[PDB]
């Protein structure tokens, strides 16, 4: 029910606004491997829609 | 002058047109 | 990563000049000249 | 140990990072159909190599 | 998964912030008597409203 | 609550210091050869003293 992401320790120097939703993770296709097993869900990927 | 309160695209600030100033909206005008 | 990050910024507009005072004046002269045939204006990066 | 308390996640999230093994350990599939093993089984410790 | 070791908490605690929902989610109660649906439940994801 | 994906710890690891009690909990053993308590019990809150 609650996460609570933090990161650290910079210059904010130039920066614009957030944006921020929620997608499922059988339906994130992994793009830092070039062949992706368990991406099952040929399903319109939101991380890429 | 009043440059400081334009959102400036660049240097030069963005003072719109001259119709911007009033309005003339009457039915039929 | 400067304490006071203005020429970062204005090499690559960022906040530098506006689109049309930066480029050498011939370019200006061009890219106005070729407007509607062949249009080269969303390469300059206006900056707000 | 034994929470009873749902409330969950009081702990600081780090991002997960972009590569397979990381995201879910589903029953998986290789490129041509046979299933591949999950990343909690042991099996996908040594290079099965056709 | 199977922890076995009952060391608990190894993982950075972020503090709770201040709002009803991340302190627990026992069977709760309002103002005058009913109970209201603990943060588990699916129920409250609709304003309820009398 | 109910992992069901078994990719574990997305959460940011803390080193765990150094003392005996963040480390494990099994059966321990003092010195001389009697069990010690684990940290999971509530024996071990005050000094036991031979």
């Amino acid at each position: 029910t609650s996460v609570p992401i933090s990161i650290p320790s910079r210059n904010w120097a130039a920066f614009r606004g957030w944006s921020f939703t929620r997608l499922k993770t059988k339906e994130t296709p992994s793009l830092g491997s070039g062949f992706d097993p368990y991406f099952t869900y040929s399903g319109s990927v939101p991380y890429l829609d | 002058n009043f440059a400081s309160l334009a959102p400036r695209h660049g240097s030069r600030p963005f003072m719109g047109t001259w119709n911007e100033i009033g309005t003339s909206q009457l039915n039929g005008g | 990563a400067t304490p006071s990050m203005m020429p970062q910024w204005s090499y690559m507009h960022i906040a530098g000049q506006d689109a049309s005072e930066y480029l050498s004046p011939g370019l200006v002269q061009f890219a106005r000249a070729t407007d509607t045939y062949f249009s080269l204006g969303n390469k300059f990066r206006n900056p707000t | 140990v034994s929470f009873k308390g749902g409330v969950f996640s009081p702990y600081l999230t780090t991002r997960l990072p972009a590569w397979a093994g990381v995201r879910q350990n589903v029953m998986g599939s290789n490129v041509d159909g046979r299933p591949v093993a999950p990343a909690n089984s042991a099996t996908l410790t040594y290079a099965t190599v056709g």
